[PDB]
């Protein structure tokens, strides 16, 4: 048996068919992913990346932060996190601006109309994630040590 | 368990090859065939009287009933637990080659 | 002359050096040879490939690689029946080598001189004779 | 939304009305979301002590919620003809056959709902500074004059702006 | 279709109507992960060890056998287990288990052969089985009363854990 | 100090034992060349029983560590 | 087949074979030649029933010679190792005389003889049958008889008539 294959068929191709690349268990996850799965429009994949991505942002700026040995570290960590989140949706509006033509189609990612949504619900859910997570920690002091309330 | 050894999913382990892990047969004989001769006991501190095996499940006993606390460095759960999770990995890894490759 | 689709490429196992997302937007290359034998040859992007008895054909992306294969069949094999073309997107097939039927290196008549200059190199223009004019450097 | 809410309406009223025997004494004289604080304090890891309300609640809840989690997903993309919040909770006969109800329920239903919302929240609000209670609160029409004291809720924060920019009567 | 249990959820696929204790339950899809067959086996194992395990705490409680008071003097349930780890009674027990398990192995890999039925060793000495129409209720009556007892065991061990008396005993006295 | 023994004839039986077991063994297992009567010769034999001195050492010596001699 | 019913037939055994219950869980017989599995079955089988006579009989008589042991087990360690190595090399010429020649699995039945036979007699099935079910009830009662020896330090008929005291170590 041999587990290394040329991709898609294809033995010139600059890709191989590995079990990392093309397993079964790969295949599933790649296809649930919000970037990849169907049924999704644009926007929800960007809700749904975006509420993932700004949810663990708050962490490490709250925990490692300059303000974290003060009582407004969390306060600090939400805004910071908020910033970097402002600062890379300008990355992707100047991105979209450059890499898309202006074409009618609007249900796909890779056009024009498609990433401004996608821009559109990053943005939402990034802020949405950050805040939750601002939640959670504010209110519970598991989280806000590591774990550390225990002992 | 991705797949057991039987043709339920349509599982691949690449691209378009079809292959079943014997995951239940080989993680199975693997944990047993592992913990019967580690039961050998040795009058050694680290062991304390018992096999590797038992004095891997008793470290993990004393050390959850603290169970927020966890093994200081010199705690033996340490060095039982790596040696133990070591020869499982070999011989779960020898025990798929044996079994997937040898098929008997 | 028109490249055959349908030509068996020679044995392979795939690799990572073959053609990328520039080969299927701009422009790919093929070859075919003829092969007396069911031999082994090496790939320009890698390894090792297996050329079949009778017609072979690959897609490469640079025009040097197909060139250094040929190169490469000529030397060992002496293959000399080798055939290189330039494939756009949008299915347009060019037939670039040997471009008239016959080698470079051999003399043809129809071929017209391009970048042939009457005179020797030392007697081309100084930069400053021809600065803010658009007269060649070439005489 | 409407259906927590109703809920949530009934039961204030309700606990004024009367307590189930044996929990004034654990808890004190606590009347609304204090009673929340309060059975949290005497939980383990919210708190110290003996007694899990709070969690159990939260836990069966819990488990209700991941269910209906899944057909809200399966609704959403379309694979299910569930209309929505048809779960089929009908024991007593009312639908005349449906679990989901005739459209003349329905709109009592979500109506219902939406003035419960409402009202719920009033009596949130009315609680964190008069501290009476829906049905001692009703019975003050004329409100500040007299307050009845209100251990502090676990968001004490937002009741911070009522001295320093509000007029602060209470 | 809908799930007979969860009437909102739509019908486990891999889940079938001829399966013993089939009540289209599988919210959360646990069947795509894994075979079905396997799991099937497992709810069966697990279901013979529960029941014996809840009859055996209010047996134990009922009476003990003879001698076994000496040994073991005040212990009711968890306890009894370290002192006769100790006096090898549970290192018997699990010998011999373990031997009936090592040929369970063979058996569980005749059922994902697919050759042998999930949970039949083919026990049945007194020839309960034999109407064929019986054997259906029984059936269903074994994965039903193992269910029960996977939530009594777990139960009562945990009555046990907080109120130290035993099910029967704290029946009597809570 | 692992505990070693003077020779008696238990030492000799151990290692008697060994040398004919790994010569039953190299008839069994020698890939390259009347059970011990075919093709059986001096390398074969000096094989056999020069593995029949390591294991027999180690078998000795592990006897004499734990207490069986 | 008929012994673990919920496991399938072995199918390289027949009722033919003199102690055929179709118990065959790990398919060694599918492995392994049957006729070697034969031959090894009742040959350990002949060895262990003399040895539950051999762990019986030291206790009541025993050679004058020799060292009682304080056990029939332990006896091995009291007697000169020679005379153990005396034993061994006269087993294994005896398997010699008797294997003629043969003492690998391709080499023996290539005669056309029969594992259990040696030329000593013919026997009926039942007979054969009878011989290899009480040499695996001997081999098993070897092992349970060697322990109970090992760990009481006393003979079995000595425990067995006295204290029957559970085997401890
Ligand atoms: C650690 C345990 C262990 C070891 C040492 C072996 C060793 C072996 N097995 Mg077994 N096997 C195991 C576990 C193990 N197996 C389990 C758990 C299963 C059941 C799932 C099987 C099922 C199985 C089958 C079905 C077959 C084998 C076969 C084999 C042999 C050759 C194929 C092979 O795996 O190459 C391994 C090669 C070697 C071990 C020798 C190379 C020497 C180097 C130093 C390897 C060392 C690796 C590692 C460091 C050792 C770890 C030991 C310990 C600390 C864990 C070899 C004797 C085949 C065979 O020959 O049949 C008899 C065969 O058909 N095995
Ligand atoms: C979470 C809220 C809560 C809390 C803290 C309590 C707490 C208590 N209840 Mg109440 N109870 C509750 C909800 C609550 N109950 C509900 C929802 C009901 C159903 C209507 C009851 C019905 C109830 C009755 C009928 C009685 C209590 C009694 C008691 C006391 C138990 C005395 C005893 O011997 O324990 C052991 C109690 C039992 C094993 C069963 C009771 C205790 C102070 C008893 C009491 O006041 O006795 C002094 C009593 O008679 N409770
Ligand atoms: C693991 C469980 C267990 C344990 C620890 C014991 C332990 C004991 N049993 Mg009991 N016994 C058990 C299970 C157990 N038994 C079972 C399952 C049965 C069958 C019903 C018996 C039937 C039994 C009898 C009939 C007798 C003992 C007796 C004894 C004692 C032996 C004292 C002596 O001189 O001999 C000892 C304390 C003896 C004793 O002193 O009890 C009265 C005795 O005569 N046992
Ligand atoms: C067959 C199932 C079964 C049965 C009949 C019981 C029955 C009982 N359990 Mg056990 N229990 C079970 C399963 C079961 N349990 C399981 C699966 C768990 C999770 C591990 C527990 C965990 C558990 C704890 C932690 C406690 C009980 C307690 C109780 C008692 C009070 C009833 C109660 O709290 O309900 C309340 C019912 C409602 C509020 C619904 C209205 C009662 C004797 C309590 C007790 O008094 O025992 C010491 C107790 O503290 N049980
Ligand atoms: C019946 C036979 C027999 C017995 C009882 C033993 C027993 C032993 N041998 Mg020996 N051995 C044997 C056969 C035997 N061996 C054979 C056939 C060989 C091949 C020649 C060896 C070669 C051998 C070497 C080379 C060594 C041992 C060592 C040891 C001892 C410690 C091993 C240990 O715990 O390391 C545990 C170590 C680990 C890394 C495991 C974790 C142990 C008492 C070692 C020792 O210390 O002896 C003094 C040692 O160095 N043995
Ligand atoms: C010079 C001695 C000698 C020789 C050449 C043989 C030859 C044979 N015997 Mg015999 N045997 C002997 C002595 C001998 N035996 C003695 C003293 C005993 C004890 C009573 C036995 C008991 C015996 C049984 C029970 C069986 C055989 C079998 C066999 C045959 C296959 C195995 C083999 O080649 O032997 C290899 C063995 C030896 C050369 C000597 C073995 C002596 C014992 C077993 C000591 C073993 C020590 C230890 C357990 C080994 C550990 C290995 C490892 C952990 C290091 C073959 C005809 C088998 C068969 O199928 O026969 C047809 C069979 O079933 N023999
Ligand atoms: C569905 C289903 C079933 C069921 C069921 C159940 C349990 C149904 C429960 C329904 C309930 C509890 C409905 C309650 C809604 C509350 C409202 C509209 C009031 C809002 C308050 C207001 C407007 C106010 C106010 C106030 C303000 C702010 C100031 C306060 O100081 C005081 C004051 C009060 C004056 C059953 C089992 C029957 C079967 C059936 O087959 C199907
Ligand atoms: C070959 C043949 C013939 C012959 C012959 C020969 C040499 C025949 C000799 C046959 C022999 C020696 C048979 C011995 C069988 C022993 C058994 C079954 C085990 C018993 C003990 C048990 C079950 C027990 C136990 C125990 C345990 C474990 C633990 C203890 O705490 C207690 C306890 C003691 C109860 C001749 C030559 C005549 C002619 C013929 O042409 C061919
Ligand atoms: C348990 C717990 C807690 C808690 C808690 C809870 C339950 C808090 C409740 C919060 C709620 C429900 C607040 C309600 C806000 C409603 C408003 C402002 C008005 C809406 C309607 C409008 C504007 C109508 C608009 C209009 C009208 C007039 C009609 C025309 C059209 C329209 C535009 C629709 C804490 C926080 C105390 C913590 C503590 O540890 C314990
Ligand atoms: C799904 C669903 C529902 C439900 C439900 C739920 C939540 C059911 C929950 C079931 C649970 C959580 C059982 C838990 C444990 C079982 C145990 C511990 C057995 C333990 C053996 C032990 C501990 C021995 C341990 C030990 C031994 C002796 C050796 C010493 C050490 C020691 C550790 C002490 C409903 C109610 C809505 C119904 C609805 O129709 C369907
Ligand atoms: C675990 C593990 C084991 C094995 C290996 C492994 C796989 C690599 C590893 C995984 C590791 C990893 C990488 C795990 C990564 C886990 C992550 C990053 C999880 C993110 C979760 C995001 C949540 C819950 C956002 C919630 C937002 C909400 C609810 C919205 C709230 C809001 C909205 C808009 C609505 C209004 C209110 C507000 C509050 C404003
Ligand atoms: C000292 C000495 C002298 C010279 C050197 C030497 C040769 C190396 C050494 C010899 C030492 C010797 C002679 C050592 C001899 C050791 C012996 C004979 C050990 C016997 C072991 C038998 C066991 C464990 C039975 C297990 C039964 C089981 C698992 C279950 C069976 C079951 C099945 C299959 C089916 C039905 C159910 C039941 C019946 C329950």
């Amino acid at each position: 048996s041999q587990f290394i294959k040329p991709y898609n068929d294809d033995p010139f191709v600059g890709n191989l068919a590995t079990p990392v690349s093309t397993s079964s268990f790969t295949k599933s996850l790649l296809s649930n992913l919000p970037a990849y799965r169907a049924g999704l429009s644009p926007l929800l994949r960007g809700v749904e990346i975006g509420l993932t991505h700004g949810y663990f942002l708050v962490g490490p700026f709250y925990k490692l932060g300059p303000l974290r040995n003060s009582d407004v570290a969390l306060l600090s960590g939400f805004f910071s996190a908020l910033g970097l989140i402002v600062i890379l949706v300008a990355c992707l509006t100047i991105y979209g601006v450059v890499s898309f033509e202006e074409t009618e189609a609007k249900d796909q990612l890779q056009t024009a109309k498609g990433w401004r949504q996608f821009t559109s619900g990053w943005l939402v859910g990034s802020v949405g994630g950050a805040s939750f997570a601002y939640i959670l920690i504010s209110n519970i002091p598991f989280l806000q040590t590591a774990g550390m309330s225990m002992l | 368990l991705s797949v057991v050894a039987q043709s339920k999913s349509d599982f691949e382990i690449s691209d378009g090859t079809p292959y079943t892990l014997n995951v239940p047969l080989v993680g199975a004989a693997s944990f047993i065939g592992w913990v019967v001769p580690t039961l050998l006991p040795s009058q050694i501190a680290l062991y304390g009287g018992k096999g590797l095996s038992t004095a891997f499940f008793a470290s993990i006993g004393t050390n959850l009933a603290k169970f927020p606390a966890p093994p200081g460095m010199t705690d033996p759960f340490w060095l039982l637990c790596f040696i133990w999770h070591s020869g499982l990995f070999a011989t779960m890894i020898l025990g798929s080659i044996g079994y997937n490759g040898y098929a008997g | 002359e028109t490249l055959n689709l349908q030509i068996p490429s020679p044995t392979f196992e795939g690799s990572t050096g073959g053609w990328l997302r520039a080969a299927e937007v701009e422009e790919k290359y093929a070859i075919t040879w003829t092969s007396p034998k069911e031999q082994v040859f090496e790939m320009p992007t890698g390894g090792a490939a297996i050329m079949r008895q009778g017609e072979n054909l690959l897609y490469l992306a640079r025009k040097e690689q197909c060139l250094a294969l040929a190169t490469q069949v000529k030397n060992s094999f002496k293959i000399t029946d080798y055939k290189v073309y330039r494939i756009f997107p949008s299915g347009e097939v060019q037939y670039l080598h040997p471009k008239d039927g016959v080698f470079p290196e051999k003399v043809n008549a129809g071929r017209v001189g391009v970048g042939n200059v009457s005179h020797s190199i030392g007697k081309n223009l100084n930069p400053a004779q021809i600065k803010f004019t658009s007269k060649s450097f070439n005489g | 939304h409407g259906r927590v809410a109703m809920l949530a309406a009934a039961g204030a009223i309700v606990q004024d009305i009367f307590t189930f025997p044996g929990v004034k004494s654990v808890i004190g004289d606590v009347k609304m979301t204090s009673v929340h604080d309060k059975f949290l304090s005497m939980e383990a890891g919210s708190g110290k002590g003996d007694m899990a309300a709070m969690h159990q609640l939260l836990l069966w809840l819990g488990l209700l919620e991941i269910a209906t989690s899944v057909a809200i997903i399966q609704s959403f993309k379309g694979e299910t003809s569930r209309g929505p919040g048809e779960f089929g909770f009908d024991p007593l006969n009312f639908g005349k056959g449906n679990s989901a109800g005739s459209d003349s329920y329905k709109l009592k239903e979500i109506k219902n709902g939406r003035l419960a919302m409402i009202g719920i929240g009033g009596m949130v609000h009315h609680y964190l500074l008069t501290g009476k209670g829906p049905l001692q609160f009703l019975g003050g029409i004329p409100n500040y004059k007299s307050c009845v004291s209100h251990p502090d809720s676990l968001l004490p924060w937002l009741f911070k702006a009522v001295g320093p920019v509000l007029p602060k009567i209470c | 279709a809908m799930s007979e249990s969860v009437p909102f959820l739509k019908k486990p696929e891999a889940l079938d109507s001829s399966m013993a204790g089939y009540a289209g339950f599988d919210p959360l899809g646990l069947s795509s992960i894994a075979d079905i067959k396997f799991l099937q086996e497992s709810e069966i194992k697990h279901c013979r060890i529960a029941m014996l395990a809840a009859a055996g705490s209010i047996a134990q409680d009922i009476f003990t056998f003879p001698g076994v008071s000496k040994v073991v003097g005040t212990a009711k349930m968890t306890g009894v287990h370290d002192v006769l780890v100790k006096q090898g009674a549970m290192g018997q027990i699990l010998l011999w288990t373990s031997f009936l398990e090592v040929f369970g192995t063979i058996a569980l890999l005749e059922t994902l052969d697919g050759k042998r039925a999930p949970g039949d060793f083919k026990f049945d000495p007194l020839g309960f089985s034999k109407n064929a129409e019986t054997a259906k209720r029984y059936q269903l009556s074994e994965i039903k009363n193992g269910r029960l007892a996977m939530l009594a065991t777990g139960g009562m061990v945990h009555g046990y854990f907080i109120t130290g008396k035993g099910p029967l005993e704290l029946l009597t006295n809570f | 100090v692992p505990q070693t023994v003077a020779w008696s004839a238990k030492t000799g039986a151990v290692m008697v034992l060994s040398n004919i077991l790994c010569i039953v063994a190299g008839r069994y297992v020698i890939q390259v060349k009347s059970g011990s009567f075919a093709g059986f010769g001096l390398p074969e034999l000096l094989a056999s029983t020069s593995l029949g001195h390591i294991v027999g050492s180690g078998a000795i010596l592990g006897l004499s560590y734990v207490g069986v001699l | 087949n008929l012994a673990v019913p919920f496991l399938k037939a072995p199918a390289k055994l027949d009722s033919s074979m003199p102690g055929y219950a179709g118990f065959d869980p790990l398919g060694c017989s599918d492995f392994y030649d049957v006729k070697w599995l034969q031959e090894a079955e009742i040959k350990n089988g002949r060895v262990a029933m003399l040895g539950v006579v051999g762990l019986l009989v030291p206790e009541f008589f025993h050679l004058p010679m020799y060292t009682a042991g304080a056990t029939p087990y332990e006896s091995y360690t009291t007697v000169p190792a020679f005379a153990l190595i005396q034993i061994f090399l006269g087993c294994g010429a005896v398997e010699y005389f008797t294997h003629k020649g043969k003492i690998s699995p391709d080499n023996m039945f290539d005669g056309g003889r029969v594992p259990g036979e040696f030329g000593w007699g013919k026997a009926d099935m039942t007979m054969q049958t009878k011989e290899i079910k009480n040499g695996r009830l001997a081999m098993l009662a070897f092992g349970g008889i060697l322990h109970q020896q090992l760990f009481t330090k006393m003979g079995t008929i000595a425990h067995l008539t006295g204290g029957f005291k559970p085997l401890t170590f």
